[PDB]
RNA sequence: AGAACUGGUACGGACAAGGGGAAUCUGACUGUCUAAUUAAAACAUAGCAUUGCGAUGGUCAGAAAGUGAUGUUGACGCAAU
RNA sequence: CUUGUGACGGCCCGUGAAAAUCCACAGGAAGGAAUAGUUUUCAUGCCAGGUCGUACUGAUAACCGCAGCAGGUCUCCAAGG
RNA sequence: GAUGGGGAAGCUCCGUUUCAAAGGCCUGAUUUUAUGCAGGCCACCAUCGAAAGGGAAUCCGGUUAAGAUUCCGGAACCUGGAUAUGGAUUCUUCACGGUAACGUAACUGAAUGUGGAGACGUCGGCGCGAGCCCUGGGAGGAGUUAUCUUUUCUUCUUAACA
């Protein structure tokens, strides 16, 4: 229910020890009436709120699923 | 009466009116003499001769409310304070 | 016969007055050692209109002089007295419009209202709209002070009774002509159960001394003696004369 | 253009409740209406609140006075006569 | 006359430290570029220094005449001018339009007020100037 | 065009019973009840909406942190600005002019 | 708003929707009542007039009270006609 | 069209509730640091939130009129021509 | 509508702050120990009375033979309480910036006092919002098609909370 726009305050956000899962949405959207691109939100269930990141970049979105701690249970849908 | 000599002024000499400007000339010490109407805020009369006091400045009180003393200055609207920056011609100054 | 309605108003069952939008009781400040040996000033904040009462009321700020509290006073308003008006009250308050003098150290033909008839009562005579009281003289010894009530009455009262300068604000409310029933009917809405008022003559005669007959006529002298018990007191009660009065008082 | 010859504000009440009742009304309602002097900010910006409340729309300021007008006669002359003995018993 | 100078103390009726004692120690009447209006360069004090009684004994004293004081442009229309005077020698130099616009020299500025103001205190000097003003 | 119906058991157009037809994700119309509008806090001296003040139903006020519900002035979140100035300038100057009728009273019985 | 043209003179085409005038008696008007035979010319009303009362009071209530209504009231008021 | 709201204007001899409850300010009692404190009106972090009603009709059949009576019974939403 | 009181033979009546000796509030000491002494503080002085007045906090989707703002899923908020970390501030001890209206992530504050909110009529017109109505383009479905009709009907939605 709150938005995160950096993704330094995302990756520590997933180690406040309290957060047991999270999830992966995978969007497919249009920048313009031409080119549709895909789209990635990162979902972190926090014990008393929900923290959505969003990110527009397809490269930007591989680095950052290798950079969860595996410890993170991450799901794909 | 007074009024007469006020009228003079205002065909020779210089002035103010409203209570903003004429506290800002009597602030850099141009004004000369300062009146005050009968219904003025006696609060913002109050402050008006302590600024006068500062500035060692003549005071006088005009026998009438905001109306009478806009209608002494020739103007069609309420002035509730005018200050004298120079007399021109006329003789308020040295008299009263 | 039936209990007549005269008789039916004192068990107070409907006709209670409607209080509900009232502000307080009209009250003067209380008599203690400030306003009986010096002066006490106080700040007017609020003209309330009064459901039920012709005058406005004024809300005037006191300070408690024996604790830091801001008793707030109840007055009822003087013609010429404004919001944010100082206000003095005391035996050595100056003599203005709206102060408090006692009617022992104020001059003769002075102008006063809400006068307390006993020292202390907190206002008793002339407390309605648009009335005033003049002070006659005094009576240095004994003091003791004679006064002329609105009635026209002239009634002599302690010098140390207090009373406000000036004349209850107001006046003239009567000139108006109502012109409708509703107007009545809500002037009477926040008084009292008083209104709309039905002939006796027009009642059955189990109903008032006036009611019956085959035409509407009292028949009996309508001039009813002090002396009647309840329910014969349907008319003029005590009347000294009766009819239209041509000439002068002579009162 | 004149709407009326005489009846004034007292149109609204039609052809009843009388010639003469509906003169009187008239002459009471228009000093009831009316904007009057400010005292303090020196104004046409006085009205009627209630009966006997007159307050300044500018300055925020009220007064009370009477019923139908911002003073009636009788304070005028007790005004005086308070001044009249303040002056008197001072000197 | 112009009254309006570098050692007369007003009192700010507008603003964070509305109410509050000044000294002016640097006059501008013509404005400046960053001001288009008359402003001056006035030092106050937030904290007035509380009262003290004979029964606080050599701490309390201490802790009870602790001053905190500033330093502010202000226009001349936000300020009352007194009759009163309190001279500005030793932090006149420091308080100066250069003083202010960044914060590095602001508060040893205002180090060096807080030791003049409270010097003066200590002694039985411009008690009004101390004195709270209630309102 | 649905027609809607109270969600709570208050059949009466009171005032705490206001309602505002909405659209839900479901595609059906469904009223849904508003709470009283908030009043803006009032100056106690010039009797105006105070400024920079947030505006909820008394209770919420526990809630909300300090900033919200103050200024960083004297009198921050009770008079109006103007209602601060004036008062400081009155308060000066009657206590000037104490010292003023003080020094005018020693001074006249000190003649005699 | 206007103009042509057109029809078995029809056209607010169904629906919807004031009869009017000349006078007399009586109540000024809006309003209220005899639920279940009488809605009126009766009642009320604004206006007018009269009477009582300055509170240790007037009118009225209770068996009594250290009791009550008017009265959170004060003659431009309250009470009775 | 319905409804909410804002700024206004008209009306009064009518000016059109109270309390619980919450907050702010004034005030400066008290407590406070430097080798360490102060702070829970900033964020995050933990736990708990009892008791009673919750079905349906609400009317030419679920209510009262002896009844499955053309009677009576408060209210919300209101498409097109 | 009790109590203190006052009537009445009595059932009970009057009265609700009145001719009353009408109490708890918080801090600290004592750590034989529980709480009396240390204090200070304050003056209404029972209670009942509204499922339409005031009032702390929830929405959406789905589910049953019959329940749902109550059940399931998801996402929130309030009150009360224990707290640990981060943040903030301090050697000028209890923050800074802006001329100002004022701004922020915070940014001591007891007794006492003041203010605000709660908290308010009715009518008329005007502006603005929401929902509904009307309608275009397009993306799907259905109807009529002897003839005409880029046609007729229908779906295209976004809650609380941040
Ligand atoms: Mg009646
Ligand atoms: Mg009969
Ligand atoms: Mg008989
Ligand atoms: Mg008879
Ligand atoms: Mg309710
Ligand atoms: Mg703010
Ligand atoms: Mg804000
Ligand atoms: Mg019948
Ligand atoms: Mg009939
Ligand atoms: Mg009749
Ligand atoms: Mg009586
Ligand atoms: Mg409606
Ligand atoms: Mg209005
Ligand atoms: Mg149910
Ligand atoms: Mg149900
Ligand atoms: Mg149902
Ligand atoms: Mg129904
Ligand atoms: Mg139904
Ligand atoms: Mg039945
Ligand atoms: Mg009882
Ligand atoms: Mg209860
Ligand atoms: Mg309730
Ligand atoms: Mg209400
Ligand atoms: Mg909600
Ligand atoms: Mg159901
Ligand atoms: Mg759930
Ligand atoms: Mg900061
Ligand atoms: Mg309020
Ligand atoms: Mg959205
Ligand atoms: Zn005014
Ligand atoms: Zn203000």
């Amino acid at each position: 229910a709150r938005e995160i726009t950096d993704i330094k305050q995302f990756l520590e956000l997933t180690r406040r020890a309290d957060v047991k899962t999270a999830t992966v949405k995978i969007n497919k959207k249009l920048n313009k009436a031409g080119k549709p691109f895909r789209q990635t939100k990162f979902k972190v269930r926090g014990s008393s709120s929900l923290y959505t990141l969003v990110i527009n970049d397809a490269g930007k979105a591989k680095k950052l699923i290798q950079s969860l701690p595996p410890t993170l249970k991450v799901n794909r849908l | 009466s007074i009024n007469q000599k006020l009228a003079l002024v205002i065909k020779s000499g210089k002035y103010t009116l409203g209570y903003k400007s004429t506290v800002k000339s009597l602030r850099q010490g141009k004004s000369k003499l300062i009146i005050i109407a009968a219904n003025t805020p006696v609060l913002r009369k109050s402050e008006l001769e302590y600024y006068a006091m500062l500035s060692k400045t003549k005071v006088y009180y005009f026998q009438g409310g905001n109306n009478e003393l806009g209608t002494a200055v020739g103007k069609l609207f309420r002035v509730g304070v005018v200050s004298i920056l120079e007399a021109g011609d006329s003789d308020i100054l040295t008299t009263l | 016969g039936r209990v007549i309605r005269n008789q039916r108003k004192g068990a107070g069952s409907i006709f209670t007055s409607h209080t509900r939008l009232r502000q307080g009781a009209a009250k003067l400040r209380t008599l203690d050692y400030a306003e009986r040996h010096g002066y006490i000033r106080g700040i007017v904040k609020q003209i309330v209109h009064d459901s039920g009462r012709g005058a406005p009321l004024a809300k005037v700020v006191f300070r408690d002089p024996y604790k830091y509290r801001l008793r707030e006073e109840i007055f009822i308003a003087n013609e010429g007295v404004h919001t944010g008006q100082f206000i003095y009250a005391g035996k050595k308050a100056s003599l203005n419009v709206g102060n408090v003098l006692p009617l022992g150290s104020v001059p003769e033909g002075t102008i006063v209202s809400n006068v307390e008839e006993k020292p202390g009562d907190r206002g008793a005579l002339a407390r309605a709209s648009g009335n005033y009281v003049i002070i006659i003289g005094h009576n240095p010894d004994e003091n003791k002070t004679r006064v002329r009530l609105p009635s026209g009455a002239k009634k002599v009262i302690s010098s140390d009774a207090r009373g406000v300068i000036g004349v209850i604000a107001g006046g003239g409310r009567v000139d108006k002509p109502l012109l409708k029933a509703g107007r009545a009917f809500h002037k009477y809405r926040l008084k009292r159960n008083s209104w709309p008022k039905t002939r006796g003559v027009a009642m059955n005669p189990v109903d008032h001394p006036h009611g019956g007959g085959n035409h509407q006529h009292i028949g009996k002298a309508s001039t009813i003696s002090r002396g009647a018990v309840s329910g014969q007191k349907a008319g003029l009660i005590a009347a000294r004369r009766t009819g239209l009065l041509r000439g002068s008082q002579k009162t | 253009a004149k709407r009326t010859k005489k009846v004034g504000i007292t149109g609204k009440y039609g052809v009843r409740y009388g010639s003469s009742l509906r003169r009187q009304v008239k002459k009471l309602e228009i000093q009831q209406h009316a904007r009057y002097d400010c005292s303090f900010c020196g104004k046409k910006t006085v009205k009627r609140g209630a009966a006997g409340i007159w307050t300044c729309s500018c300055c925020k300021k009220t007064v009370a006075g009477g019923a139908y007008t911002v003073s009636t006669a009788a304070a005028a002359t007790v005004r005086s006569t308070i001044r009249r003995l303040r002056e008197m018993v001072e000197a | 006359a112009k009254f309006l100078k570098a050692g007369k103390v007003a009192v700010v009726v507008r603003g964070r430290y509305a109410g509050k004692k000044v000294v002016i120690v640097k006059p501008h009447d013509e404005g400046s570029k960053s001001h288009p209006f008359g402003h001056a360069l006035v030092a106050g004090i937030e904290r007035y220094p509380l009262k003290v009684t004979k029964k606080h004994g050599a701490k309390k004293v201490a802790k009870r005449t602790k001053i905190k004081p500033f330093i502010k442009v202000v226009n001349y229309n936000h300020l009352l001018p007194t009759r009163y005077t309190l001279d500005v020698e030793a932090f006149k130099s420091v308080v100066s339009t250069e003083t202010f616009e960044q914060p590095s020299q602001r508060e040893e500025a205002k180090k060096v007020v807080k030791k003049a103001f409270e010097e003066r205190h200590q002694a039985g000097k411009n008690q009004w100037f101390f004195s709270k003003l209630r309102f | 065009a649905q027609r809607v119906t109270f969600r709570r058991r208050n059949p009466y157009n009171t005032r705490s019973n206001k309602i505002k037809v909405v659209k839900t994700p479901g595609g059906i119309l469904r009223a849904q009840h508003v709470k009283k509008l908030a009043t803006r806090p009032k100056c106690g001296d010039c009797g105006s909406a105070l400024q920079g003040i947030s505006t909820l139903r008394p209770r919420q006020y526990a809630t909300v942190s300090k900033t919200h519900k103050t200024v960083s002035r004297a009198y921050g979140g009770s008079r109006c600005a103007n209602c601060v100035k004036e008062r400081i300038i009155r308060a000066f100057l009657i206590e000037e002019q104490k010292i003023v009728k003080k020094v005018v009273k020693e001074q006249t019985e000190a003649a005699k």
